[PDB]
């Protein structure tokens, strides 16, 4: 996972996820001392979730072709987008929540 | 009037070994209840005589039992021994109120598994209970609670119609009084009887204030007093024949259960076991329960100060058998949710300590279960936007649903392009409405056709996870 760093007003910014270590990946985002959210989440089929209620249809998620590389693209960004974003690798089950088999310690994303 | 005096050589003799068999169940219950062995012998003693006079079926022995015990274990910690004398008055109260309500009939509807659960939650809880008399642990205790399954185990097979564990008690006692052993007696747990119940007026709770904190130990113990009645004036009714008003027979256990609260006494219901060694040893009279009370008074004001030498080795074998006898069910290898209520109660009894917590979880989880066999509480709602986007609206409250049902109230003929899924008018209280929910997206993405959530983070917070 890798991408964080300081965004403006309107500005924009892409968060590529690389897995180290198959169906499904997922990207959560974590408010500092709030409850977790679903941010989206994508199959090697090419179907996409997206959350309409924290993703006003701004953000955009998309799997690399490459094994182990998922990307999502974040535009017009809002202080309350500012949060600590977990990219989830879980396959084969909960494509929206409580994650599976593998996460990644997630980024920090501040936005101004 | 139809009563009787009927077989007195037999229903004397009968009262007699039910009462031998009495006493150590008492002191034992007592000490487990955290309370002087006085209350539980008391409560066996009055119970006895006032279902004896008011009860509906004869033959059958009312004293004190664990099922009573361990639900006011709680009730002495918290605010005392005393406590549960209002909570004993209250429950034959509302004893005496469900038979004049005559609502007896009702009791069928208990859940299997409920009951099943509890029974097990209260022996292993009573084998738990049996466990701080090890933490402090001399090897005579070890030997003789060893010897004393032993002998309750392999003597039986050797010897007639009279208990093992009449020997166990008898012999443990001689020997740890004349080898002089280290142990811990009975005397040392709590005072034992020295004369006759006294009018005790429960000078210690206080109207309202206690009312709110007895009332629903009082419920339990009811409800728990008048199912063992019923199984037990039932399995009576089988073994003999009667016409038995159950009704009667709860009134009967109220009145005791009143006035025995009104002694300085604990609660009490009626006796499985006990019952069923009275009625195959010749007891079926009024005369058998009035005896066995009756006698248990007598026998423990005659043996009192060689009662009080009784090492506790050998009641906590008889404890650790009563325990072994109550659990064993049918360890099935069915329906899961049922299976879910039994193992739930367990469960939670074993880790809180708390038969009450286990009921209550029962009670709720039954009737969630219930309300799913009756109701709908929840209906999707698929509608099309002009886009030609198919919108499914989720509305209603979402607790142990099923996935198959969510799936088929879902159309995945046609793989369309996007799909919007609200659930701005939903309530997801379980982690399975989660899983649901995931398995139709995850089915969808699969098919090639993205997904839309719309009105989430609502639905999601009603979840019962977020405790
Ligand atoms: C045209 C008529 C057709 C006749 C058909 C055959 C009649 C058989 C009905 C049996 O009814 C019995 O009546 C007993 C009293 O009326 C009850 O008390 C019986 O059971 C109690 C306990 O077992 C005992 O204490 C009692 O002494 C004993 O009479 C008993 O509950 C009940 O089952
Ligand atoms: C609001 C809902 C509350 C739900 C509570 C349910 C209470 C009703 C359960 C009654 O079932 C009986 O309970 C006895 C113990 O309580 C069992 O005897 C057990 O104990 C006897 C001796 O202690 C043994 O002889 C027996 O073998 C052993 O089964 C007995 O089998 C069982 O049928």
């Amino acid at each position: 996972e890798s991408g964080g760093g300081l965004v403006q007003a309107g500005g924009s910014l892409r968060l590529s996820c690389a897995a180290s270590g198959s169906d499904v990946m997922g990207w959560f985002r974590q408010a500092p001392g709030k409850e977790r959210e679903f941010v989206a989440a994508v199959t090697r089929s090419g179907g996409k979730s997206y959350n309409a209620d924290s993703v006003k249809g701004r953000f955009t998620i998309s799997r690399d072709n490459a094994k182990n590389t998922v990307s999502l693209q974040m535009n017009s960004l809002k202080p309350e987008d500012t949060a600590v974003y977990y990219c989830a690798a879980g396959d084969t089950a909960i494509t929206s929540w409580y994650g599976y088999d593998y996460w990644g310690q997630g980024t920090q994303v501040t936005v101004s | 009037q139809r009563e009787w005096f009927a077989n007195p050589r037999k229903d004397v003799l009968a009262g007699i070994v039910v009462a031998l068999a009495l006493i150590p169940e008492a002191i034992a219950f007592s000490i487990i209840a955290g309370v002087d062995p006085q209350v539980g012998l008391y409560a066996s003693f009055i119970i006895a005589l006032i279902t004896a006079f008011l009860g509906g079926r004869p033959g059958m022995i009312s004293a004190a039992t664990g099922a009573m015990a361990l639900l006011m274990t709680g009730l002495v910690k918290d605010h005392g021994i005393q406590y549960l004398f209002a909570a004993t008055v209250l429950t034959g109260v509302l004893q005496v109120v469900f038979g004049w309500a005559k609502l007896a009939r009702y009791l069928k509807f208990v859940p299997r598994s409920v009951m099943v659960g509890f029974v097990n939650a209260l022996a292993i809880l009573i084998f738990m209970a049996q466990l701080p008399q090890f933490v402090g642990a001399n090897w005579q205790m070890y030997a003789m609670v060893a010897a004393g399954l032993a002998i309750i185990y392999l003597l039986p097979l050797v010897f007639k119609a009279m208990p093992s564990a009449l020997v166990a008690i008898v012999v443990l006692t001689v020997v740890a009084v004349v080898t002089g052993a280290d142990v811990k007696t009975v005397g040392d747990m709590g005072t034992l009887p020295t004369a006759l119940p006294h009018f005790q007026f429960p000078q210690v709770p206080l109207t309202f204030e206690t009312l709110a904190i007895i009332f629903p130990v009082a419920l339990t113990l009811s409800l728990v007093g008048l199912l063992e009645s019923l199984l037990t004036a039932q399995l009576i009714d089988e073994r003999t024949d009667t016409t038995s008003d159950k009704n009667v027979e709860s009134r009967g256990q109220g009145v005791a259960n009143i006035v025995t609260g009104f002694f300085g006494g604990m609660a009490g219901c009626a006796m499985i076991g006990q019952s069923m060694i009275n009625v195959t040893s010749g007891g079926r009279g009024r005369l058998s329960t009035f005896v066995a009370g009756a006698f248990l008074m007598v026998l423990i004001l005659a043996l009192q100060p060689l009662l009080v030498q009784i090492p506790m080795a050998a009641l906590v074998a008889v404890m650790m058998v009563v325990a072994i006898s109550t659990f064993d069910w049918g360890s099935l290898r069915f329906p899961k949710g049922e299976t879910v209520v039994m193992l739930a109660t367990v469960a939670v009894t074993v880790f809180t300590h708390d038969l009450s917590l286990g009921v209550l979880i029962g009670v709720v989880l039954s009737a969630l279960f219930f309300a799913r066999k009756v109701s709908q509480l929840s209906q999707v709602t698929p509608v099309d936007e002009v886009d030609g986007t198919r919108t499914y609206r989720v509305r209603g409250q979402l607790f142990f649903v099923s996935t198959h049902d969510f799936l088929h109230q879902f159309d995945f003929t046609h793989p369309a392009r996007r799909v919007v899924i609200d659930l701005s008018d939903a309530h997801f209280w379980d982690g399975s409405a989660v899983g649901a929910l995931d398995k139709v997206m995850l089915k969808f993405m699969r098919q090639g056709t993205s997904v839309e959530l719309r009105g989430l983070n609502a639905a999601s917070a009603t979840l019962v996870e977020r405790l």
